[PDB]
């Protein structure tokens, strides 16, 4: 709930004036835009409407959300789990005047935003003076086997981040190499789907650990 | 309508560009419309598929055919920045100035994405700076509105000419 409104938000910095559609696990679909408040307009002000393949057009109520930044949050929620992915959707947003807004046509999971990896866990090889690194996938999230990640290594004072190392397709862990001896160490990794149809978005950096390395 | 019109909407929506070839050549209707009486060209021109947009044009497409809330190719190239698209349809006499329901011309959609090339090249074109739309702003409020300072000084003064 709180991760929606920080990836909806990312979104809206490239591109502020656009209707903006991702999903989360490809089983669900968020399509959302921001404008300026007004005395008068609320989501019954607008209709949103989607045509998939050759299904009927469809309704899908209009919520309301404030932004930190002050503009009106206004989004759609669209099941999608059971849709075949990168088929066309067509999307129209109409003001109820019958006044155009939005004309958009996107496919199934062609911008996907992950969650952050979790179970991160640091731990000094059996070779000494190396560092091997596991964590397990997005939780909840399908195709685990086609999604990479990359490992960020950072050092404790103005050094910050030494190293940024990428993991291959379908990969969960990484042994780290050059690391200095006597040296408190601080690793995330990210994720994003590999295709990169699925968009190429990275996901927000996982919970960190640290790890002090042995001397020599 | 026909059957091949709707696999056309359908293809052109898709941007199988080869498919909207061979459903043409079998004497798909070129003018089919969907419920929102969207053609073709509106939803090649959308996606910004340039082959698709120039077969149409090429076979009797109307250039300036309009949804029901009307918005026409034209508007939708400029709104998706789709500079040659844009530049194709105004040469097969797309109206510059053509307002849908808002009162928007392509020239204010163009400038609210701040999409500069297009602004010139509809500019050229005979865009009306000076158009409203139905709350008032002009294509160069827009450009104020979003601190688009390029756009602010190229509207303004193409506005002194």
């Amino acid at each position: 709930d709180p991760k929606f409104e920080s990836k909806a938000a990312l979104l809206a910095a490239r591109g502020p004036e656009e209707l903006l559609c991702f999903t989360e696990r490809l089983e669900d679909l968020v399509c959302f835009w921001e404008e300026a408040a007004s005395a008068g307009v609320g989501p019954g002000q607008y209709s949103f409407s989607y045509q998939l393949e050759d299904e009927p057009w469809k309704l899908c109520r209009l919520h309301q959300a404030p932004t930190a930044r002050g503009a009106v949050r206004f989004w759609c929620s669209l099941p999608t789990a059971d849709t075949s992915s990168f088929v066309p959707l067509e999307l129209r947003v109409t003001a109820a005047s019958g006044a155009p807004r939005y004309h958009r046509v996107i496919h199934i999971n062609e911008v996907v935003l992950l969650d952050a990896p979790v179970g991160l866990v640091a731990r000094l090889a059996d070779e000494s003076g190396h560092v091997v690194l596991r964590w397990l996938p997005p939780p909840e999230t399908p195709m685990t086997s086609h999604i990479r990640y990359e490992v960020d290594v950072s050092a404790g004072q103005g050094a910050g981040s030494v190293q940024r190392v990428e993991i291959l397709e379908g990969r969960t862990e990484c042994v780290l190499s050059n690391l200095r001896g006597r040296t408190r160490y601080t690793f995330a990794v990210r994720a994003r789907m590999a295709e990169p149809s699925f968009g190429g978005f990275w996901s927000a950096w996982s919970e960190p650990v640290s790890l002090l390395t042995p001397s020599d | 309508g026909s059957d091949l019109g709707k696999k056309l909407l359908k293809a052109a929506r898709a941007g199988q560009d080869d498919e909207v070839r061979i459903l043409m050549a079998n004497g798909a209707d070129v003018n089919a419309t969907d419920i929102w009486d969207a053609t073709p060209l509106h939803l090649a021109a959308l996606i910004g598929h340039l082959e698709i947009v120039e077969v149409l044009l090429k076979n009797g497409a109307d250039v300036n055919a309009s949804d029901i809330t009307g918005t026409t190719p034209l508007h939708l190239a400029a709104t998706m920045g789709h500079l040659e698209i844009v530049e194709v349809l105004l040469k097969y006499g797309a109206d510059v100035n053509a307002y849908d329901l808002n009162g928007a011309t392509p020239l204010h959609l163009a400038a609210r994405m701040g999409h500069v090339e297009i602004v010139e090249v509809l500019l050229k074109y005979g865009a009306d700076v000076n158009a409203q739309d139905k709350f008032g702003k002009t294509a160069f409020d827009i450009s104020i509105d979003n601190g688009n300072e390029d756009l602010a000084e190229i509207l303004q003064a193409a506005a002194l000419e």
